[PDB]
RNA sequence: UGUUUAUAGCCCUUGUUGUAAUACGUCCACUGGGGACUGAGGACUGCGGCUUCGUGCCAAGGAUGCUGACAUAAUGGU
RNA sequence: CUGCCGAAGAGCAGAAACUCAGAUCAGUUUUAAAUGAGAGUUUCUAGUGGGCCAUUACUGGCGAUGCGGGCCGAACGUGAGGUUAAGGUGCCGGAAUGUACGCUAGAAAGGUGUUAGUUAACUAGCCCUGGGCGCUUAAGCGUACUACCCAUACCUCACCGUCUGGGUUAGCU
RNA sequence: GCAGAUCUUGGUGGAAGUAGC
RNA sequence: GCGAAACCACAGCCUGGGGGCCAGG
RNA sequence: AUAUGUAUAAAAAUAGAGGUCUCUCCUGUAUCGUAGAAGAUGGGCGAUGGUUGAUGAAACGGAAGUGUUUUAUUGACUUGUCCAUGAAAUUCCAGAAUCCAUUGCAUACGACUUUA
């Protein structure tokens, strides 16, 4: 209704991993309404970004932006490898991403 | 997927052995063949050569039929002899429901498995399997069982009817 | 009212044949059934009954029917036009034609449904 | 589609199922609560459930069905972990429907519903009916509180369906709904 | 790659000459400010980069080449004056732009 | 069985088979006329055996409605009681 | 109940529309896009290709070009 | 401190000296040549001559050996990316609550329990008797076809090191 | 060129304001 | 009021499987 | 005593329900709201609309009712429709209790019962 939004919401699920192994390097993204690796290769190098509140003022805001990028399909699922250009926080799983879309092709 | 194949070989004028036989690709046929041929006239298979390996398609696909397939089993005793029919479109795919359904019911693997003889049986009087007359019946209409059809979390309750 | 039966007329909805309408024509057995269509697009084919939908349409067809009789007695019946009488075929064409708009076909129909909502006049 | 916060009704859904999608949400920062945990059917026979209760009857041993559910969800959920932990602090299974949650939205889990997973004729148990032979003594009043919380919703869908006619048939009164009826609208 | 081509119909813009857009005439400003060492410092020498009248001239000598165009096909003044924004049950990977 | 099917109002709303009920096992009622056609569309060796127990049990209670006489010397309930009462 | 296309039609053989079609297998020194990682090397030497010959040009012995943001900061560490 | 070589469990490991594709070899195979590798020698001079596991005294494996899975897989410089083995994809847990075909606790003989067959009797399968949560046209069991997950493994590139081979002086602006 | 030799020497702990007078 | 000493890798919830490991309570 | 529109409420069945002998289901890819210098400044046409902020109320909601209406005003916006001005060089993303005292229905000591 109000309208003024131009990203797709997103799942920070977790990260790459083996049964033991984490690879905080690579993050596992769920976007809404891609459920298939069919559907995943559309948001394939569009910027992801993880957004949170803080404490100093920053240039006068208490908002502060981690950016990404997809980079492949996960899964079946419409699950998603994005690369993040400081590696996301554990302690934010299940937290909400925010998938641009640019850089776009369509 | 299950293919037919005619394998036609002979020992290097030695009589030429022609058969027909189910495999997923040629290599298997040929082996398979080799196998065959090995237990039956007690031919060697190095010694031996195919002269012919063609596949086969269904001269009739979109045609139902009924199938008779006499097989060897092999079980814990390593002796057994049976005969089923089944009712579809190709010999290729009756071969396939011959051998799931034995590796369901009886435990099997496609190695312990020889088919003997696959027969088109267009009598149905001929037929001796309850479940294949009641499916030729002239009056077959039956609901469709078994239905039951991301997004999880529906909206509403499924209907189902 | 939903008998898999020779004659029903079936949605295929698996596949790359979802959404066109075809017509049993054999029953092969308990998990398969060979089905019909007189649009030519579509072939002769043996599917099984986890892909199709029962329509409550029934048409009158002789078992084991060649194809190019299959569409003379659709043509003779008058399958079409009774299957987009009902109501099922007129959600799939709309909800159909609503996945094609473009930006500005959607802000067409936001205008309308503007125009539309304005009244709500009752009594 | 996934929001905050979503009001699951439990009848008809098998214990298992639903609560192994209930712990995938949780873990995925979804709020969940779920409602009408009497109603939970469990595949097998009354007796097998039975004799599995009071197997674990012979730990802190708990009889209410929400709390029955609630102890499935805490074993698929990593609960050794502070993540864990979290995940479960997020789940409000209730018994029947609170009046909180009776005037909202409530939506099914057709992977865990018993139709859509159980042959017909399998015998089933209810997880109410079972709770209620081993300690629970409430399911009297729980049933009387539905009668009448089924009753006002009736009410309620009848005053909105009657609401519904008046702006239904105002809906062809208007040319333009058939003017452009091409968009599919 | 920040723009979303629409299959909107085309607006006749074959009639405003466009050659005169190159790079130079988007170029900002390039650094100067001749200054002396005194108003440096005691900052108030800085001068404001409002849009000269040229620009406004181009501006209004577009519009005026392309409010007929636009006028002339319906919705497009309102379509527009819009915005583009996403709403809840809006897939971007299925509507087709 | 493949087909199994066998034979007031004869109404079968929700498998009740209100002229009675037939919710506890899953065989269809179709109300095929005066008759009730119960229908098994290929079910299991325990739907044949209920429909020759609910045959007996709806013809029973069928025949109990119309005439269900004394046999001092309900159907099934009046045996259960009959012999309820000589215990 | 029994019959042989009529007021339904079905199966088998041949001819024909036949240089059918499609599926499958395989190949193209055919071609159109999307995404990610990397930029080692440091005048020219070479192998090639276009171009009439050209200090000619080139995707050819390893990245360049065009921009933007910041010094009260951006960035990176403890 | 780093690097390199490296056992044993007379032989096995190096160093000098020589003689060398125009030379002989081989934990190999065919026949009664194929293929890989440059082959050797005299001399000395350290270390060890335990045992255990498994298949058939032999054979390997353990031992001086970490890594993925839970014996199977895999021989390890520092990393980026890709792809896999084994094992897996309901949740915990990365990955299909995939598709298709089937049977019904599960991962000596008895049974009026069941399903397919042979000639009332037998054959075959499941049920009773003799990691967690949970699962039931499965998330159990068997077969088939796809997709997916990730190892210190494989491939590509960068970098460190070592080894082997080559270049480099009228020291050319 | 030290982490250890119930290492040597010195210093300081928990026991503990305990046992206890 | 006075006031030690021996001793001390580290510490202290159970069950099962291989006093901290694995899975649960 | 003191969080990016945070929108969507019948029951029961999948071998049947709902609505008026007839009709519908076969998911929400639906429905409500969705244009505005982050939502500016004016004019006309058509209905008594819609969205609300603040007062005044009365009816309903007890399972955890903390919410549902009906409204009587007041103050705004209104894109229902069609026109008139402004955006820019952000010149390509970022008043209690207790102690003291007291009671013995209590009591190793606390605690309890009392008063006090």
């Amino acid at each position: 209704a109000q309208g003024h939004r131009l990203y797709v919401k997103a799942k920070h699920l977790s990260f790459q991993r083996s049964k033991h192994v984490i690879h905080p390097g690579t993050s596992i993204v769920k976007i809404e309404g891609c459920d298939s690796k069919e559907e995943a290769q559309f948001y394939l190098g569009k910027r992801v970004c993880y957004v949170y509140k803080s404490s100093k003022a920053v240039r006068g805001s208490k908002i502060r932006v981690i950016w990404g990028t997809i980079a492949r399909p996960h899964g079946n699922s419409g699950a998603v490898r994005a690369r993040f250009v400081h590696n996301l926080p554990a302690k934010t799983f299940g937290s909400s991403l925010r998938v641009m879309l640019y850089p776009s092709n369509i | 997927a299950l293919k037919e194949y005619q394998v036609v070989g002979r020992k290097v004028v030695p009589k030429l052995f022609r058969m027909r036989l189910f495999a997923p690709n040629e290599s298997v046929a040929k082996s398979r063949y080799w196998y065959f041929l090995k237990m039956i006239n007690k031919v060697k298979k190095a010694t031996g050569e195919i002269v012919a390996i063609n596949e086969i398609s269904e001269p009739k696909p979109l045609k139902a039929k009924v199938f008779g397939i006499w097989i060897r089993y092999d079980s814990r005793s390593g002796t057994h002899n049976m005969y089923k029919e089944f009712r579809d479109t190709t010999r290729v795919g009756a071969v396939e429901a011959m051998y799931a359904d034995m590796a369901a019911r009886h435990r099997a693997r496609f190695r312990s498995i020889r088919i003997l003889k696959v027969v088109e049986v267009e009598k149905k009087e001929d037929v001796r399997r309850n479940y294949v007359k009641q499916l030729l019946n002239p009056h077959l209409k039956f609901p469709l069982p078994h239905r039951r059809t991301k997004k999880v979390f529906a909206p509403h309750r499924p209907s189902t009817f | 009212k939903r008998y898999v039966e020779v004659g029903r007329v079936v949605l295929v909805t698996k596949g790359e044949y979802t959404g066109k309408l075809a017509v049993i024509v054999d029953i092969v057995d308990h998990k398969r059934a060979l089905i019909d269509s007189p649009c030519s697009e579509f072939p002769r084919q043996v599917i099984r009954y986890g892909s199709v939908v029962l329509t409550h349409i029934v048409m009158k067809l002789p078992r084991g029917a060649r194809s190019g009789i299959v569409a003379k007695k659709w043509k003779a019946q008058d399958v079409c036009n009774k299957w987009a009488s009902s109501a099922w075929a007129k959600k799939l064409e709309a909800k159909k034609v609503r996945s094609q708009l473009n930006d500005f076909d959607r802000f067409a129909v936001m205008r309308l449904k503007k125009q539309r909502r304005e009244q709500v006049n009752v009594a | 589609e996934f929001q905050k916060v979503v009001v699951i009704d439990a009848k008809g859904h098998l214990l298992g199922r639903l609560a192994s999608v209930v712990a995938k949400q949780l873990l995925g920062g979804q709020k969940v609560v779920v409602v009408r945990c009497e109603e939970l059917n469990i595949s097998g026979h009354f007796f097998r459930n039975k004799l599995k209760y009071l197997a674990y009857l012979r730990a802190f041993h708990f009889r209410a069905p929400s709390r029955i559910f609630q102890k499935a969800v805490r074993g698929m959920l990593p609960h050794k972990t502070a993540r864990g932990q979290a995940a479960l602090e997020h789940l409000q299974a209730v018994e029947g429907i609170p009046p909180p949650f009776d005037k909202q939205k409530r939506v099914v889990v057709p992977a865990a519903l018993r139709v859509l997973r159980l042959k017909p004729g399998r015998k089933y148990c209810t997880v109410g009916r079972l709770s209620s032979e081993v300690g629970w003594k409430y399911n009297d009043i729980v049933a009387k509180l539905e009668e009448r919380r089924k009753v006002k919703s009736a009410a309620f869908y009848q005053a909105k369906l009657a609401k519904q006619k008046k702006i239904a048939s105002a809906k062809e009164a208007s040319p333009v709904n058939q003017k452009l009826s091409q968009f599919g609208y | 790659r920040y723009v979303i081509a629409t299959s909107a119909p085309k607006i006749d813009v074959s009639g405003v000459s466009v050659e005169k857009f190159t790079k130079a005439y988007f170029a900002k400003q390039k650094r100067s400010g001749p200054v002396k060492k005194d108003e440096a410092f005691f900052a108030e020498n800085a001068p404001k980069n409002a849009l000269p009248a040229e620009r406004i001239a181009d501006q209004k000598a577009v519009d005026a080449k392309l409010l007929p165009a636009i006028k002339a096909i319906p919705n497009m003044k309102e379509y527009l004056a819009a915005s583009f924004a996403l709403s809840n049950g809006d897939r971007p990977h299925l509507m087709k732009f | 069985d493949i087909y199994k099917d066998e034979t007031v109002t004869v109404d079968i709303k929700a498998r009740n088979v209100t002229v009675q009920n037939l919710r506890h096992v899953d065989i269809e009622m179709k109300k095929q006329g005066n008759t009730i056609k119960f229908i098994v569309w290929h079910g299991s060796r325990k739907h044949n055996a209920c429909i020759r127990s609910v045959y007996s049990i709806i013809n029973n209670m069928i025949i109990g409605v119309t005439q269900g006489f004394r046999y001092k010397m309900s159907l099934e309930n009046v045996s259960q009681s009959a012999a309820n009462i000589k215990q």
